[PDB]
């Protein structure tokens, strides 16, 4: 129950249970594929 | 002695047999681990369970 | 991009990988397998510690320079030492094993030499002292540090006259036997995967050793100018398959 | 880093040995990294003794 | 249900007041295996010999004691009660500890309240209300230094502030690091030769510590603060004998030399009343 | 969730472990791709470590 | 014709008959049996050595006489020495295991006397010192020597005073345990099968002990005229469903 | 009504009405019945 109108006043948010490393640990252009060699 | 760019480097002898290159305990907390991201950020918190993943690139 | 040359063996808790391999040779074409119903005699449940045993252990290494004559181990003798997989050994009546022997030696590509990597089943040594002689226990169960072919004869000990095999049979002719050279200039390892070879169907790990594998180098090491005039080569190997019956109270062996 | 709770140790050693080619000399460097597996779970948040300071900063 | 059942006369060949206890059971023999009874029933659900409500009301587990008053000049701060710590523990007060080792491994949630009362030996003037912080150090934190260090700021650490003559409560989840608390733990923290024995190694769940928020006034204020604990969602494993003799310190189960005997004997023959 | 899957004796032409760092790649290596594992489950979330969580207190 | 009385109890390559039992105690009503996955956290495959760890070891025999005071052994240590159960604890990280006790102690139809034998899972002794004075390692792995609760106070050693079992709780209440008598009259031997109890999944074997047994003389022996004022007892014990893993170099461990 | 997110702050239990002693009372291997002998 929110008691206050503004959305600044209400608790902290709940988990984004988002959770995606690929952007910071596989940037690259072309897609590495694990157990395939690294450099053809 | 001072903080430089040749504590990243480990050093590789030719010819050398049978010997050791380099050793350390797994305090991730602690000691080399941490000043790395992940010693870092481990120490944010009380516990950590999991697998660690070491690479060595050899130049 | 999968190459013939690039592999991994992961085999327990310890995993290998080679980036400049030949294939690799698995004897008679046939994969280490555990002992069938059909071909037991000895009524006993046997042991099978599985992944305690069966994970690569890397022996001592060896020094090839322009005057090495070869080296000699034997098997499951080399490994009388490794880990569980020895006390087990010694712990047991009788066991049964195959093995991955891996065998390793790099170079550069200004280096030239080429060593022949071969399993012989049921190698039977010569005494030097020719007649009826025997060899002594001791010498053909040299445990990890295995027979130095460029040593000299000693008493009660084997023959060590690389051209003959070390029974009297020619070097030549060993290619009839499971193998893979080494060829600095294509090959870096050897690896030969070894199925149990046996006229029964379990025997005692220490009276009786069932290969001798053999590194014997056939173009002599050639190093390019003032470099080092010599190569460590090590070999690591991994019982597969391992299987002990007859648990009690632990051989005492001579020496 | 506790006792009880210790992770063991991670040594490296030559299994054959590093061989340079002709013309070539001296010491090779290897590079080495850190990261967590997928596996990995932290917890119990709590204050780092990576950072202090004795009077407030101004601007 | 029933307590009793009526049961009447026997004469049989079936006898089950006769046992053998060597093996190791306690048979569940009744008053009606032996003399004859009549129906009676419970009237009773044996509700408040739960563990949880055994375990769940809130016990003294700690008294400390810090002070106000003007740290100039003072060289060592924790050791003026400018505010002190606490080594969390829960086998420091023993009546609460007794009742926990009734087990071998306990779990649960801790629900703390802390009482925080003020007292003024030296004659006094006005008072002003002091306000406590509370604040939880764990293993590996920087620990504080002064009564008023960068550690205060507790950024990343739970901290509560309460005012002295008050109460602060809030509930942590159950901390432990294995699936319970060892109440016992027959180990070492590795097989060195002399490293100490007990669970000591094993529960070291950090500190606690505490600190006036007010700087001083004219006079000395001693504030006394009382931590209690309350088990909340309590799990026990295998139970074992209670407790006989005193307890001499936090984490072993040494008792102390000449101690009494703790049955009391009979004034009179083993034939007494 | 399994945190580990069960994985045994490998003897392949495909190396997961050997990778080229130079990529700027972290590619996602596993205990199975080097042991033989047994399965095990996360029991985890991930929850306290949520950047709402970190900042939020 | 089956009696409570006469049992079989074969494990591995090893088997007890007993012609006077008294039942037999499953402790907490549990049988022994491995980690499922769902309680599994190490990622490790384990090792289960099976029919060559789990077998029946017999300690070395006591002596019961008239002044005995009890004895107590802790688990796993007591078979730190035992075969390939021993090698197999001080080679892995972690290792699990149940086991299946047995005492033994007959005598006639007129001796009399009453041994209480009890498993005590995480039995953390104090220190005759009092205080806060530990009791050093060594004296918590007697291994298979067990401790002798009528030895004398040692220093860094445990106190040894029966009616307080060795920890501040009374003789008396020992009964909450898992626990068989041998009554002469009754009696000649006790069972008492163990479940692995733990906090955690699996654990050191070297650093922790999870149950100590404990055999005490309660109602005192007592021989028939001019008969030999004393009995040996013996007790056998068999690891059940052992699982290793982490398996590496082999422990080092004080003393 | 829990007023709080997390678990541990929900009030104390609710009684097990479990109960069950055999685990302690009878933890022999073969069944004993009561009324019939001891030992056979
Ligand atoms: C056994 C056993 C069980 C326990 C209790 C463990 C409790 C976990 C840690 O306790 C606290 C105490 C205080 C705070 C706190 N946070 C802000 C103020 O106080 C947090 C956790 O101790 N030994």
């Amino acid at each position: 129950i929110n008691y206050y109108k503004d959305a600044a006043s209400t608790s902290s948010a709940g988990q984004s249970l988002s959770m995606d490393p690929s952007k910071f640990t596989e940037p690259v252009k072309d897609l590495m594929l694990k157990g395939a060699p690294a450099l053809n | 002695t001072k903080d430089e760019v040749n504590s990243y480097l480990i050093p590789l002898n030719a010819n050398r047999q049978n010997e050791q290159v380099f050793g350390t305990n797994l305090f991730i907390g602690d000691g080399v681990f941490k000043t790395t991201l992940l010693g870092e950020i481990v120490q944010y918190y009380t516990h950590w369970s999991g697998s660690l993943r070491f690479s060595l690139m050899y130049t | 991009g999968y190459s013939d040359r690039v592999q991994q063996i992961t085999l327990g808790n310890s995993t290998i990988t080679t980036q400049e391999a030949a294939n690799a040779v698995v004897c008679y074409a046939e994969w280490p397998e555990y002992l069938p119903d059909v071909d037991a005699s000895d009524v006993n449940k046997t042991s099978k510690p599985d992944t305690s045993v069966c994970r690569f252990y890397t022996l001592d290494s060896k020094t090839w320079t322009t005057g090495s004559k070869g080296w000699c181990w034997k098997l499951p003798d080399a490994l009388k030492d490794m880990g569980v997989f020895g006390q087990n050994m010694f712990f047991h009546s009788l066991g049964r094993s195959g093995y991955t022997v891996h065998v390793q030696c790099n170079a550069t590509k200004f280096h030239s030499g080429c060593l022949l990597v071969v399993v012989i089943p049921e190698h039977q040594l010569a005494s030097h002292e020719g007649g009826n002689v025997s060899v002594k226990y001791t010498f053909t169960h040299p445990g990890e540090r295995g027979i130095d072919l460029s040593s000299a004869n000693e008493v009660g000990g084997p023959v060590k006259d690389v051209l003959y095999n070390m029974n009297g049979t020619l070097l030549g002719n060993l290619l009839i036997f499971p193998h893979q050279f080494i060829n600095l200039r294509t090959n870096n390892t050897a690896t030969i995967v070894i199925p149990y070879i046996n006229s029964v169907p379990i025997d005692s790990m220490t009276r009786h050793n069932n290969v001798s594998l053999m590194v014997i180098p056939i173009a002599p090491l050639t190093v390019p100018t003032g470099a080092t005039p010599s190569l460590p080569i090590t070999v690591t190997i991994a019982p597969m398959c391992t299987e002990f019956s007859g648990i009690r109270s632990k051989s005492i062996v001579p020496q | 880093p506790d006792t009880y709770t210790s992770a063991g140790f991670l040594s490296c050693w030559y299994q054959t040995s590093l061989i340079l080619p002709p013309e070539t000399t001296g010491q090779v460097y290897l590079l080495s990294f850190i990261s967590a597996c997928p596996d990995f779970k932290l917890r119990l948040m709590k204050d780092t003794q990576t950072i202090s300071q004795t009077v407030a900063l101004t601007e | 249900t029933v307590a009793s059942i009526s049961s009447g006369p026997k004469h049989t060949q079936k006898v089950p007041i006769l046992t053998a206890n060597e093996t190791g059971a306690t048979m569940p023999v009744l008053p009606s295996d032996s003399i004859e009874t009549r129906t009676t029933y419970m009237h009773f659900n044996g509700s408040e010999t739960d563990v949880e409500c055994f375990l769940g009301r809130a016990a003294c587990v700690h008294v400390t004691e810090i002070q106000n008053k003007d740290a100039t000049g003072i060289d060592n701060h924790r050791e003026a009660k400018l505010f002190n710590d606490w080594k969390i523990n829960l086998s420091s007060l023993v009546q609460l500890r007794k009742k926990l080792e009734l087990f071998t491994y306990v779990r649960f949630d801790s629900e703390y309240t802390i009482l925080a009362t003020a007292s003024q030996p030296d004659s006094a003037n006005y008072s002003s209300n002091l306000v406590v912080q509370a604040m939880y150090v764990p293993p590996g934190a920087p620990n504080p230094k002064e009564w008023d260090d960068y550690t205060w700021q507790s950024a990343s650490n739970p901290s509560v502030f309460f005012k002295v003559g008050d109460t602060s409560r809030f509930s942590v989840p159950y901390v432990g690091l294995a699936s319970a608390y060892n109440c016992f733990y027959d180990g070492y923290s590795h097989d060195d030769a002399e490293t100490q024995y007990g669970i000591t190694v094993l529960s070291h769940m950090g500190s606690m510590a505490f600190r006036i928020v007010n700087e001083h006034d004219e006079h000395k204020t001693l504030v006394k603060i009382r931590v209690y604990h309350r088990a909340k969602h309590v799990e026990a494993w295998i139970p074992r004998a209670p407790r006989a003799l005193p307890y001499t310190s936090i984490g072993r189960t040494n008792y102390p030399k000449n101690t009494e005997p703790v049955i009391k004997k009979r004034k009179g023959d083993i034939k007494s009343y």
